[PDB]
């Protein structure tokens, strides 16, 4: 009754943001260095090695998912 | 004897009449509930590295 | 003070006279003995031919409204009521709690059921 | 039916549209993971 | 103090169904059946299972005679002339925690030697 | 009986049925047991329901009769040649419809 | 009768009992129970002196249960015939749920048994264990089980006639016989070639076989308080339910004995 | 010994709960309480010994 | 006070400590879900630090809590302890010591779980605990022991709770109840009490022959010795299927009877309903090892397996059209627990899909103990199990409770669980078909991308049930306020099109059980007299 599915979807993305936040700020803390294999230098000597051995030849064999 | 029926007596926490909110025990049950696994990894990260 | 045991199902006056007398030294005990409460109540029933605790689907014969209800028998003031029809299966279960001071009214078979209400509270 | 529009047209005014945003609701209940895939750097963004 | 007018109405209906009273007359035709099958059985008692208990109990005392004489046989046998037995048998995952550490239950000192691999 | 009911047979156990309440719940709850079937009933049903509900002396369930079979009809052509076929009934027994009473 | 003196009563025939302090009790030893015998298997706590009184506490609070049912059931004089019908069924359907546990037992043996492993010689029974023949002693208490059973069903049977010296000589003689029994088990138990850790064959023989041998001590102490509770005039002659009971639990465990030592004496040997 | 009748009308007789009304029954229930007590309360204090994980004395 | 909550031999007082431990168990193993989760966000090692056997106890704690604690009480115990005897007329049940002390022994196997991970490191072995790694050789102290004592007292508590409930549902109904008269929630209870004791003893067999091959030198499963571990898994695994068709038929039955409530229908057909439901209780038993197409069995009774998993899809295929059936042509109000009874049947339908993926003997060999299991149980468990007990508490709290809740809050926790655990259990399908096994603490960093969007969304699934904790206080300390101004909803059954509000004020509520007539928080001796029918 009279736009409280507003507020139910205000609350649904309100809850969705809210857990984004946390999620981030509970992400910060987790542990200071990576493994040293995440960055996308490692990943093109990587995926070099795999053309090399022609290994998933039709479908995806490149891995880079780093910024 | 037949325990008398109402709206809060069917429950073992006391709501209405107290004298510390009702806020205190409802979350500090569920504190202590969500705390339990938290607990237990402290009691096994001090056994066996650090924290 | 003085108390008989109620050699059937007329001479009960509560929880004092349904003990009985004991057994003799020799004898394996009969139920009519030694038996006490609510199953020497039960047994004193079926003995005499009734049994109490009257357990029946009730009379879903006649349909019944407000000119003359459908009357069920509580001692208490409700009883709950499964309605089932005016024969005994022709719409599904609809529950309905009649009581003391307001009749019930079936809505999907359209029957009312009112009690009289035995009480002695 | 008998007399009045066709039952042809008068369901198929009242379906037709429904099964475009029943597309959309699925395209989004299980299409999700494209969209989280389109913006990831794996898709050389 | 003011009864409603349903009290001292009766309550039950009319109290001579024949269903009860042929269950009240019932009710004697159970003592009498049982006390012929209680006579029946222990006829069969006395006279099935006693002797079948006699012939199994000197059946078994001879034979238990014989398994005596067979466990003072292998009494005084020295333990490394105890033949050395096999992987499963004489397990120890752990010791156990009563005793000295290998002993069961009824663990019988006499047939039932740990070896200990000579 | 689950037994299927023909029209014909429906038609006469509803016109038997709305003949017999005399209360006001057992107006409407014979209304919401006949609307609440597949098909949707012919005026002969509808216009004993008018006289059911006028024998009980309450308006707005003649009102209602009217709203849910706009709800219960598959477009307004047939809604427009049922309600010319009750029109003098409407007329004599003065019910109104919705929309010329709550024009929105 | 009357209604005033109609209404005084249950109303309903089931049962209402009042609150009694013996859930919460035994659920506070059975779990003082698992605690400490979980931690006296690994030599957390010096002796078995823990895991004794933890198992002494159980029983009497079990104990003081049954005294509490057996008070409530023949002087408070509940027990009425729905009543009856209903802890008969829960008994039965608890003894069902008892002969599956039997059943896990003998899916262990069969898989064990008609499939024999590498280790094991390749045989059934193994390799050296030199097996329990079924003909000197299992026949014995083959034949006990089925003597019991017999007197039992005449002191059964002569309790409902209403002689009293013939329904108390069968109740005192199936005692002292399946007595007889379980002591001549653990005859049969104390020299025996083999072990509960020599092999798998002892393993899953002694598994079986003690578990039979747990349930018929325990049936052995309801007889026991069958026949005190029957010399002491509580049984009647139509409201024994509580032996009953306790006499298709004695025909159960003997027809599951037989079972268990038909195909743990005769096929695995 | 033919007590049955005598005991039911003890029984029905009290205002007492079912495990305080037989007349021995104080001879069952507070030695039962006092070991009870004892025999619920003792792993208690042997479970932080073992979650600092020092074993017994033994041997 | 004491005599009424800690001797309490009354079904009504039981639930609702049912009900405390269910809450108390679900916050803990969902906490344990959060760590998992978060832990297992990115490669490399998060915050537990190295530490793969506190991961290990972890997982085990978290499955085994939260199927043994939470699922179990909640359904069974709880629900069926409150409304068995409320639905077919007695006072209150039958055996009442023994549903006593079926809630009392299961804290106590809930606190001995919780210390079994505290000594010496801990039992991890996943909640199906297997042979030799948790023999004494490979896996050395007291901790698992008292993880499976925590199995023995649940089993415990649950037969006893079955045996309870079969009796008081085949000796007092009321007066008119006959075979087949009864609602479809106490069938669900009865058939789920005849599996329990069908199915668990043998389960208990099984693991106390673990504990005395562990502590007392036996050699069931030690395979130098002569034993084998194939035949734990078998005696496991005969439990394994049947625990989780007792854990989802009472869903079953709520989600039947809240469809049937809202959309003003009966439900389809009840007796086909009840046949296929009765015949999906006799046959789990026969389809044990659909779990063990790897082990080694030969191919005909992989073929059989294959062939019977198959036959027991159909009758819940059957069930599901029934429900589509009964809510067809309805006039469905869309009130909170009719929003959790229409999501079940999708993403329970979803799981049942993907279940049928792996029941092909075949197929199973590309996808056992891996991630597409998780994708699977994970539906069929959580959302179904989950989303029916929500239904359940949505539906039947304001009766038994008696205060209202907040109605838009329970819809943005509706819509929160729904959202939050959608996008947790719909990549662990991905990481399943792109190869990932159970149980690692963390991965090679390949699929990288799936593990981070479940965690990013298991946060949102957490606080849903933050948000749920915060409904059940606005509901404890403002229910009649609730009641007056205009929060929530107060008739679950809306009147019919043509009938009066004066009119619906005479017949307030048009039940077809006996729950929704009772008062709010009823009467302790409710029936008084019997409650007759025809
Ligand atoms: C930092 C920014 C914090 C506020 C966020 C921005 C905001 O104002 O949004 C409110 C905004 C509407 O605010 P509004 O309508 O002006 O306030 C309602 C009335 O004033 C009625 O509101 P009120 O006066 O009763 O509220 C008292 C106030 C009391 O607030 C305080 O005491 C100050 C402290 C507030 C921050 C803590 O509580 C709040 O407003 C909480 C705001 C969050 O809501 C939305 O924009 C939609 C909801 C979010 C959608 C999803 C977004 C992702
Ligand atoms: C009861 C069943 C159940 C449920 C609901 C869940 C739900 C969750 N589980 Fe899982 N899980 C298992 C049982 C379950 N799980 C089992 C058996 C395994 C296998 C272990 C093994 O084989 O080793 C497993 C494995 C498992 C994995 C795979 C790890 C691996 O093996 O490699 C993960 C990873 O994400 C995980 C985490 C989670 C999380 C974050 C949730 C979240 O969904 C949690 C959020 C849930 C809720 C918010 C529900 C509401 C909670 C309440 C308390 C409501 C109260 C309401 C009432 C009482 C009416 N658990
Ligand atoms: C709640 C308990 C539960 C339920 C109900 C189910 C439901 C089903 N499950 Fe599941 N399952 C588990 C609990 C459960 N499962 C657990 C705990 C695991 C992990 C165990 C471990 O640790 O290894 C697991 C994993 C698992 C395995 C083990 C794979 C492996 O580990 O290697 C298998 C094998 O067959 C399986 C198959 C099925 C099938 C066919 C159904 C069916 O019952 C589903 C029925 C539903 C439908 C079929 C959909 C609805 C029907 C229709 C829409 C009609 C049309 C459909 C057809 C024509 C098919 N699932
Ligand atoms: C008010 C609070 C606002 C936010 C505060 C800052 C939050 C934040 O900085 O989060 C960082 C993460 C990066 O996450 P990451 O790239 O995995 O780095 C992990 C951090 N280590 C362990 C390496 C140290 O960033 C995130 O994970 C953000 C979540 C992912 C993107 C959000 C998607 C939701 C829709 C928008
Ligand atoms: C049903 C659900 C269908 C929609 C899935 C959306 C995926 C979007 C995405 O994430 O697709 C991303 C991938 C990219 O991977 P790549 O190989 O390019 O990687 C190379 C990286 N360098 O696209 C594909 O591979 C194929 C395109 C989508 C195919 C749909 C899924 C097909 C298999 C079904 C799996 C689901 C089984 C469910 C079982 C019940
Ligand atoms: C359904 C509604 C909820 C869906 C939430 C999914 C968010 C998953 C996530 O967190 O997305 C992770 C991706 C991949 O980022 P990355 O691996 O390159 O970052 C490495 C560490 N930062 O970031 C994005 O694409 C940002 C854009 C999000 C778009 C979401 C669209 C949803 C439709
Ligand atoms: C609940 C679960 C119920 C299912 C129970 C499954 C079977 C367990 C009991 C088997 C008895 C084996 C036996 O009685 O074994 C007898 C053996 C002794 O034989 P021995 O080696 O001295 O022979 C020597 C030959 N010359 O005792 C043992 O060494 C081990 C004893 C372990 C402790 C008793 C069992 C503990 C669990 C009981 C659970 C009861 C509930
Ligand atoms: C461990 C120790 C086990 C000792 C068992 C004692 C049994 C005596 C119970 C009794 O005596 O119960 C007497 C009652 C009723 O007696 P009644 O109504 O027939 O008497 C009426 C005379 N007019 O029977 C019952 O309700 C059934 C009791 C079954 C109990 C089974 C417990 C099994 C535990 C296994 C673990
Ligand atoms: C182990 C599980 C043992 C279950 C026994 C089932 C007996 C069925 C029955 O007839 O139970 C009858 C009684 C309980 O009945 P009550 O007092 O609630 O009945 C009220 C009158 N209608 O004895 C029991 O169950 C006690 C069983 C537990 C004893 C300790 C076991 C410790 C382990
Ligand atoms: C997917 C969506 C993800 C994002 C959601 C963000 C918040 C949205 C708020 C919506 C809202 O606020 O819904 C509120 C409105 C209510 O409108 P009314 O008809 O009562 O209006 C009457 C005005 N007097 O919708 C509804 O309840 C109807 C829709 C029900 C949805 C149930 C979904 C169950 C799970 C899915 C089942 C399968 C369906 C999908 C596959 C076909
Ligand atoms: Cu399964
Ligand atoms: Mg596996
Ligand atoms: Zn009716």
């Amino acid at each position: 009754g009279k736009g409280d599915v507003a507020f139910i979807t205000k609350g649904v993305f309100l809850g969705l943001g809210i857990s984004f936040g946390l999620f981030g700020l509970v992400r910060l803390l987790a542990n200071p260095e990576t493994p040293k294999t995440m960055n996308r230098e490692w990943q093109l000597k990587s995926d070099e090695y795999l053309k090399s051995k022609n290994a998933n030849p039709w479908g995806g064999y490149s891995q880079v998912q780093s910024k | 004897v037949h325990f008398k029926d109402g709206v809060y007596e069917n429950i073992p926490f006391k709501v209405k009449g107290r004298k510390t909110p009702y806020a205190l025990s409802h979350f500090g049950f569920f504190a202590i509930g969500f705390a339990v696994p938290f607990v237990a990894c402290y009691v096994q990260l001090k056994k066996s590295g650090a924290f | 003070p003085v108390v008989k045991t109620a050699q059937n199902l007329a001479e009960v006056n509560g929880p004092e006279t349904l003990i009985g007398p004991g057994a003799k030294e020799g004898t394996v005990p009969t139920d009519l003995d030694q038996e006490t409460g609510l199953a020497r109540l039960e047994l004193l029933g079926k003995l005499e031919g009734i049994d109490v605790f009257d357990t029946k689907p009730l009379d879903s014969s006649r349909k019944g409204t407000m000119k003359d209800p459908i009357i069920i028998e509580s001692y208490d003031d409700y009883r709950y009521v499964g309605c089932t029809g005016s024969p005994a299966g022709s719409h599904t279960i609809m529950w309905l709690k009649p009581t003391v001071n307001e009749v019930a009214r079936c809505w999907e078979c359209g029957s009312v059921y009112k009690l009289n209400p035995v009480g002695v509270p | 039916g008998r007399i009045g529009e066709s039952w042809v047209i008068t369901e198929g005014r009242r379906l037709i549209p429904e099964i475009f945003q029943w597309s959309a609701v699925l395209s989004v209940c299980l299409g999700w993971p494209g969209a989280v895939y389109f913006f990831s750097k794996a898709r050389k963004a | 103090s003011s009864l409603p007018p349903n009290a001292l109405k009766p309550a039950f209906g009319p109290p001579d169904k024949v269903a009860a009273q042929k269950f009240k007359e019932s009710l004697m035709a159970t003592e009498k059946h049982a006390k012929d099958t209680s006579n029946m059985w222990v006829k069969i008692s006395v006279w099935v299972a006693l002797p079948a208990i006699a012939l199994t109990a000197v059946n078994t005392y001879f034979v238990e005679k014989e398994h005596a004489e067979h466990r003072e046989h292998l009494k005084h046998v020295p333990d490394s002339e105890w033949p050395r037995d096999y992987e499963f048998m004489n397990i120890r995952s752990k010791p156990f925690f009563w005793g000295d550490g290998d002993k069961t239950l009824f663990w019988n000192p006499v047939v039932n030697r740990h070896i200990e691999h000579d | 009986a689950h037994d299927e009911e023909t029209f014909e047979e429906f038609t006469a156990r509803y016109e038997k049925e709305f003949d017999e309440a005399y209360d006001l719940f057992e107006v409407q709850r014979v209304l919401n047991n006949c609307f609440s079937y597949d098909l949707v009933p012919a005026p002969a049903v509808i216009e004993k329901a008018l006289r059911a509900a006028r024998r009980v002396n309450d308006l707005p369930t003649a009102i209602r009769v009217f709203e849910a079979l706009k709800y219960k009809v598959e477009n307004e052509d047939q809604y427009k040649a049922y309600l010319d076929e009750l029109k003098d009934v409407r007329q004599e027994l003065g019910v109104p419809l919705k929309e010329e009473l709550f024009p929105s | 009768m009357t209604h005033l003196e109609r209404s005084r009563h249950q109303q309903h025939p089931f049962h209402m009992v009042m609150p009694s302090p013996w859930p919460i009790v035994v659920s506070f030893a059975l779990l003082s129970l698992a605690l400490s015998t979980a931690l006296t298997m690994h030599g957390y706590i010096g002796n078995m002196n823990m895991v004794y009184l933890a198992l002494f506490v159980l029983l009497t609070s079990s104990i003081l249960w049954f005294r509490d049912i057996v008070a409530e059931a023949t002087y408070l004089g509940d027990h009425t015939m729905a009543v009856r019908k209903g802890i008969n069924l829960g008994f039965l359907m608890f003894v069902l749920s008892e002969v599956l546990i039997f059943a896990g037992l003998f899916w262990a043996y069969f898989h064990s048994a008609m499939s024999p492993d590498v280790t094991l010689g390749a045989c059934w029974p193994p390799v050296g264990i030199e097996a329990v023949q079924p003909t000197e002693l299992p026949l014995l208490n083959t034949i006990i089980l089925l003597s019991s059973g017999a007197t039992v069903t005449y002191s059964h049977h002569a309790l409902i006639a209403g002689n009293r010296n013939k329904a108390l000589s069968g109740l005192l003689i199936t005692f002292w016989l399946i007595v007889i029994f379980v002591t001549c088990q653990y005859i049969e138990y104390t020299n025996a070639a083999f072990t509960i850790s020599d092999g798998v064959y002892g393993s899953v023989f002694y598994a079986g076989t003690g578990l039979h041998f747990l349930h018929m001590v325990m049936l052995a102490a309801m007889l026991g308080v069958n026949y005190w509770r029957m010399r002491n005039y509580h049984l009647t002659a139509g409201h024994h339910v509580g032996y009953e009971t306790t006499i298709i639990y004695t025909h159960v465990l003997d027809v599951i004995w037989l079972f268990l030592y038909v195909v743990f004496y005769w096929w695995g040997v | 010994a033919n007590k049955v009748i005598q005991l039911q009308k003890i029984f029905q007789s009290s205002t007492k709960p079912l495990w305080w009304r037989h007349p021995r029954s104080a001879l069952y229930l507070y030695p039962f309480y006092a070991i009870f007590a004892v025999a619920v309360v003792t792993p208690l204090l042997y479970i932080p010994n073992a979650i600092r994980g020092i074993k017994a004395k033994k041997a | 006070m004491v005599q009424r909550w800690l001797y309490s031999t009354n079904a009504k007082d039981i639930a609702v400590l049912y009900f405390m431990l269910a809450i108390f168990s679900g916050m803990a193993g969902t906490a344990m879900s959060l760590i998992i989760r978060l832990e297992l966000a990115a490669p490399g090692s998060q915050y537990l630090h190295g530490n793969s056997q506190l991961f290990n106890v972890l997982v085990v704690g978290h499955a085994v809590l939260m199927i043994f604690f939470l699922v179990m009480p909640a359904l069974i115990g709880g629900f069926g302890n409150y409304l068995l005897p409320l639905m077919i007329g007695a006072t209150d049940t039958a055996f009442p010591r023994i549903n006593n002390i079926a809630f009392w022994v299961l804290p106590m196997g809930l606190v001995c779980l919780v210390t079994s991970t505290l000594v010496e490191s801990g039992a991890g072995t996943g909640w199906t605990v297997y042979p030799p790694l948790s023999s004494i050789q490979a896996h050395s102290g007291p901790s698992v022991d008292l993880a499976i004592f925590a199995l023995h007292l649940t089993s415990i508590s649950s037969l006893l709770g079955a045996i309870n409930f079969i009796v008081t549902t085949l000796n007092m109904r009321t007066n008119g109840m006959t075979m087949h008269k009864l609602p479809l929630f106490v069938w669900s209870i009865f058939i789920t009490a005849f599996l329990l004791l069908l199915s668990l003893p043998v389960l208990s067999a099984g693991i106390t022959m673990l504990l005395l091959d562990r502590n007392f030198n036996t050699s069931f499963f030690e395979v130098s010795g002569g034993g084998d571990p194939i035949l734990y898994e078998h005696l496991f695994w005969f439990f394994g299927h049947p625990e989780v068709y007792i854990l989802i038929i009472p869903g079953f039955g709520i989600i039947s009877h809240v469809v049937s409530t809202y959309s003003k229908k009966p439900v389809f057909g009840e007796i086909s309903m009840v046949y296929a439901m009765a015949s999906i209780g006799l046959l789990g038993f026969l389809v044990w090892s659909h779990h063990m197409y790897i082990v080694g069995l030969d191919a005909d009774t992989r073929a059989y397996f294959t062939s019977a998993t198959m036959i027991i899809a159909i009758p819940t295929g059957i069930k599901i059209f029934s429900w589509l059936a009964t809510i067809h042509g309805g006039s469905i109000r869309l009130a909170t627990p009719m929003l959790y009874a229409i999501a079940f049947l999708f993403l329970f339908t979803m799981g049942g899909l993907t279940g049928v993926a792996l029941a092909n003997a075949s197929l199973d060999v590309a996808f056992h103990d891996t991630y597409y299991v998780v994708g699977h149980f994970h539906y069929v468990l959580s959302m179904g199990a989950i989303f029916s007990l929500f239904a359940g508490y949505y539906y039947w709290s304001p009766q038994i409770l008696g205060l209202n809740y907040n109605e838009k809050l329970a819809q943005i926790q509706f819509w929160l669980i729904f959202i939050g655990a959608n996008v947790i259990f719909f990549p662990m399908h991905f990481l399943g078909i792109n190869g990932m096994p159970r149980r690692i603490p963390d991965y090679p960093d390949a699929f990288a991308g799936w593990n981070y969007v479940a965690s990013i969304g298991s946060f949102i699934a957490t606080l849903s049930l933050f948000l749920f904790i915060y409904i059940l206080y606005d509901q404890l300390v403002n229910g009649l306020n609730n009641k007056v101004n205009n929060k929530s909803v107060i008739y679950n059954k809306a009147p019919d099109f043509v009938e009066s509000n004066t009119i619906f004020n005479l017949n307030t509520v048009k039940s077809s059980s006996i729950e929704f007539l009772l008062t709010s928080p009823p009467a302790v001796h409710s029936f008084n007299t019997p409650a007759v029918q025809s």
